[PDB]
């Protein structure tokens, strides 16, 4: 696996990506 | 945190997984 | 309604898009 | 959950904000 | 609803899930 | 225009849905 | 031909990368 | 229309462009 | 596994995610 | 190929880069 | 067809809609 | 190469067909 340079809603397809099935928590700073 | 850090520098995938449930 | 079926990388996005900057979390098993 | 009520059934933007935190 | 910073393909995404059914016209000024 | 507001800008879903048909 | 189906978001995702900066109209119930 | 053309049927992307504006 | 099936436009994206820098070839006839 | 191993079946991601260069 | 412009994913959604069928090779400068 | 015109600058799709198989 490589580095990953990711903003926006492509942060959230990786994350979809890694946890597949077990889901995930998309938590930005704000 | 991780959404920051993966936009302003670089992250891998294994610290994504932090993230999952 | 004729609301249309979200899925996958899709529904992970249109979640990024309602929620955005308050974070979301996805939960398939949930 | 979600899947159920957006992908196998189908849920407005208004529904898919029950999941924002 | 979060208000959205959204450019390129990205805008294209967000006015298909706002729109569905109904169909949008995407209009750049160019 | 819209497309232009929410690139450079910042723009609301309820705007957007002034391009749906 | 052996030209795949393009539907939904893949549908308007494929209209901005032809059309861009002319524009398109995307409208299922035309 | 467009759904039908290239999504229940198959379309190339010059067909696409009958839906530029 | 529980493993998610990967098509089209995703099954690319998910290997631009995964290769990135390294590239990769997408080969549906192989 | 990929198609048949991670579209028709299911693959890993650890999979998927068996096709990266 | 319009000119693109195409940064990372945005790039290989592009390759995967022009080649389709016949695939593509994704192989970044590095 | 191709990766980084079409990012850097602009690229045209018939230029992308050159790197289909
Ligand atoms: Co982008
Ligand atoms: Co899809």
């Amino acid at each position: 696996f490589v580095n990953q340079h990711l903003c926006g809603s492509h942060l959230v397809e990786a994350l979809y990506l890694v946890c597949g099935e077990r889901g995930f928590f998309y938590t930005p700073k704000a | 945190g991780i959404v920051e850090q993966c936009c302003t520098s670089i992250c891998s995938l294994y610290q994504l997984e932090n993230y999952c449930n």
